């Protein structure tokens, strides 16, 4: 987590750029804000590319997305 | 629709001393009902060789309904009705108090009786008079039973009595 | 016992889901190369409809009653409009939720109890593997169905047995009151849906070399 | 699991490799390419000179080849018979045909679960060596059984 | 149609002490009914020469009905009505406690009596006074019976009483 | 909507003694209801082996209503219903007063008895007469039970009995 | 035991053919998936070549098939 290692250290965060500036004029591999252009390829969650988790609760453990589609991927079984 | 007299599981998570009966809840951990909770109570037997939880207040999620199927308990993987707890809580304490009060009474009376055929006299004095009131008070308080206590980390098995829809 | 079965099913299902999702991720660009979509989109940004083809149809009504035909063609989904074309992510992705609430329920004390616990988790793990495989297969089948339907629409459109979707457009100049203005309100509808005709003459054949 | 077979019965690949090594040690040519397999046998270890008749002791080796062929899963097999030039064309063609016919008949008598068998003999039309100075000991005079493995 | 009074079998899987009655179910393992469960309860006899489980509530799978053919229990492979259990649970404890309390009281009083014809005096003291209170408490507690207890893996036989349909 | 038989936490910042019943209130800070507070009182058991709070007058802010879901108390982070308190408040005082009065009376009577076989006589006098009145008044006031007391900075766990909205 | 015995060993399972593949490039003699080529002729069960087992728990010991044929040998006897 030591980002500006072997340098002068952290100067501040260019929050427009989303990266901490080292004390020499370069950008760290780390980021400060969540508004940062990073690579995102894999993520968690159920009912993806659908309506999401419906706010209702069921007698069974069946989970149906809000778009009308039913998901068996995270649903339980016998 | 539940068959009459089949066995399901539940897990008891909180413990209570058997002096104040009350609503005790378990979570039903197997079967068609999942996420369901259930409150009931116990009763104190005269001989403590078994202890059961009557279980009637059944709450099932999904819809806000409260069915009232009443059932009893058996020990899972044991299939017996006893409680796995201690039963010798308050025998030896009252035994010792009574016997000490007795020994005081006997010391005073007998070693006053042996006077015919200072400090020894005062020993006779002290045990002679402090045996009596303590002895009748020991027989006064001797009647408290040995409490049992269900545990917070052992489940129970619930066997059905009637049908529900 | 049955709790071990359930958690073995959940663990195997989630682990297979994680592995198949990272495999699908690391095999990335050839998926779009195969299932290219915006190349298939027609000229007015309108999704082509879905077609199905069947050959050598036989139905038995009852005794002394059969019906036979050579080929049948079915419209599956009507053509409609779209802004951005679909991709393979909304067909071939499976969810990931880590099931991580184990408490000892059918209590493992004896060595044989732990052994049967292990083998019950093992067979539940196998069942979750099979479940993930079946789910992947069904998703592959439905995306193949839709892609083949689009391919078949291009085929019959190049065969001339289907109406191309007829369009109409209306242009309006500056609109609105003295407080609101739009520049050029162009509203365009489609009148004729993609529909197949029954005319024997309009068939035109083809011949390879 | 007691209903589902774990493997195909009568198939141990260690025994398969062992009998392949034994057969090549005996000198019968074993060829494995893709899935198609080729088994070449010299003629002099199977017949007498210019003869359409099996020698007596050859049944042991034929039993061994049946023990081989019972292991695999197969559909269609083919046997060809090649010879050297002795008298004519037609006599040699018919002799090769008869040799293939006899070995095919005993091979069918053995209960190998094939489905199709083909037999043909061509005499001395397709040689595999330019050196032809041997008699029936000449290695082009041979019998051949080829097949393609099912599944 | 079931004829009035033939013999059927069940296997019992759950044990219970003879202290608090409750629902106890057996598994009918043969006959025309398969999957059948039978709940009933027990009674406490005055003498231990037999012990039975009174069965009333039958549950049969397949069809949702609850018939009420009620019957009793016989011992497996004996065809007798006694229960295979132990009954020598609380002979010796109460016997020895009462007799020790008596012998204590007698020791103190008679070795006080033989004084005419200090540590031995204190022996007289302790025995003379801890005999009597323990004697009256032991005769207070002497009336508790020895419980019987069924086991969790024993079958039973059931002889029919009425007809059903 | 609160389901039948779930667990909630309550924040308690005031202590009460187990002699005068009155209003006590807890602060529900977690769960669905925030800003809520709950009034009730305590109970006095005959044996002081646990101490609990019966809590009924439940109040939720936002809308001015005062609902009546009633439930009981669990000791927080304990999974036990005992109260971390004291129960030995008034044992040693009454024991010492009674036994001192007894030893006084015994001293006066027995050292008057041993006169046959001035200042020390007056010691016999004082013991002989002040033992008896203090003994009878010690048996008069010996009966006061040991009070128990909750603390003013300990929360509690509340397990539900019925539903509200 | 070892399916690829006296070979390179177990490499991976081909599911298109349902067979394991040894490290030497030969098809093994063990299957891995269910959907392969079996050769089994003995089968269990009853009400066979019929409507299957009728699902109703009958009181009588006679069990009938769904197509109406009666299988007394599958049933018990009097």
């Amino acid at each position: 987590d030591g980002c500006c290692s072997k340098m002068g250290g952290i100067n501040y965060c260019d929050s427009s750029a989303g990266r901490l500036v080292c004390n020499n004029g370069f950008y760290s591999t780390c980021y400060c804000t969540r508004h940062a252009v990073m690579d995102l390829q894999f993520l968690m969650g159920c009912c993806l590319w659908h309506g999401g988790v419906y706010p209702q609760l069921n007698s069974s453990g069946l989970v149906v997305c809000n778009d009308g589609y039913v998901s068996e991927e995270c649903s339980l079984q016998k | 629709i539940i068959k009459t007299g089949d066995i399901m599981f539940a897990v008891l998570d909180t413990s209570v001393n058997s002096d104040e009966p009350g609503p005790i809840l378990a979570t039903i951990v197997t079967g068609k009902l999942k996420g369901s909770k259930l409150i009931g109570s116990f009763n104190l037997p005269s001989n403590a060789d078994k202890m059961v939880i009557t279980f009637n207040t059944m709450s099932i999620p999904g819809a806000e309904k409260t069915i009232s199927i009443s059932a009893y308990a058996i020990d899972p993987n044991t299939a017996r009705t006893a409680l796995a707890s201690r039963t010798n809580h308050h025998y030896l304490m009252r035994y010792g108090s009574l016997f000490a009060s007795s020994f005081l009474q006997g010391f005073g009376n007998a070693f006053q009786s042996a006077n015919t055929t200072s400090t020894l006299e005062n020993a006779v004095i002290g045990l002679a008079t402090v045996g009596k009131a303590w002895s009748q008070q020991a027989q006064q308080l001797f009647n408290t039973p040995t409490t049992v206590e269900v545990y917070s980390g052992t489940g129970l098995g619930i066997l059905f009595t009637q049908d529900v829809t | 016992k049955e709790t071990a079965l359930s958690v073995g099913a959940q663990a195997g299902l989630a682990w297979r889901a994680k592995i198949i999702d990272e495999q699908l991720n690391k095999q990335a660009r050839n998926l779009d190369a195969i299932y290219d979509f915006n190349s298939l989109v027609l000229e007015h940004n309108i999704l082509p409809p879905v077609l199905l083809e069947g050959r050598n149809t036989l139905n038995l009504a009852d005794a002394q009653s059969i019906r036979i035909s050579d080929r049948t063609y079915k419209v599956a989904k009507q053509a409609h409009f779209i802004t951005t074309p679909p991709t393979w992510r909304q067909y071939l992705w499976m969810d990931y939720v880590k099931p991580e609430a184990p408490n000892v329920t059918l209590l493992p004390k004896t060595k044989a109890e732990k052994e049967i616990w292990c083998i019950y988790t093992e067979r539940g793990w196998k069942n979750g593997i099979d479940q993930a495989n079946t789910i992947l297969e069904e998703n592959i089948a439905r995306i193949k169905e839709d892609f083949g339907g689009m391919i078949l629409y291009r085929k019959l459109l190049a065969m001339n047995m289907v109406s191309p979707p007829y369009v109409s457009h209306t242009d309006l100049g500056v609109t609105g009151d003295g407080s609101e203005i739009h520049i050029d309100d162009r509203v365009l509808r489609i009148t004729a849906l993609p529909e197949l005709n029954v005319n024997s003459a309009e068939w035109r054949a083809a011949v390879a070399k | 699991v007691p209903k589902l077979p774990c493997r195909v019965d009568g198939a141990c690949d260690a025994t398969i490799i062992k009998m392949m090594t034994d057969l090549n040690k005996k000198g019968i040519k074993v060829a494995s390419v893709g899935q198609n397999y080729l088994i070449s046998i010299p003629a002099s270890a199977l017949f007498a000179d210019q003869s359409p008749r099996l020698n007596w002791a050859s049944y042991s080796l034929l039993n061994e080849i049946a023990a081989f062929l019972k292991q695999f899963r197969k559909i269609a097999i083919t046997v060809t018979s090649y010879s050297s030039k002795y008298v004519s064309v037609k006599r040699e063609r018919a002799l090769t045909l008869a040799r293939s016919r006899v070995v095919s008949e005993y091979l069918w008598s053995q209960g190998v679960d094939s489905r199709i068998i083909f037999t043909q003999g061509l005499g001395s039309d397709k040689p595999i060596t330019s050196y032809t100075l041997g008699g029936d000991r000449s290695p082009n005079a041979r019998v051949e059984i080829t097949f393609r493995r099912a599944v």
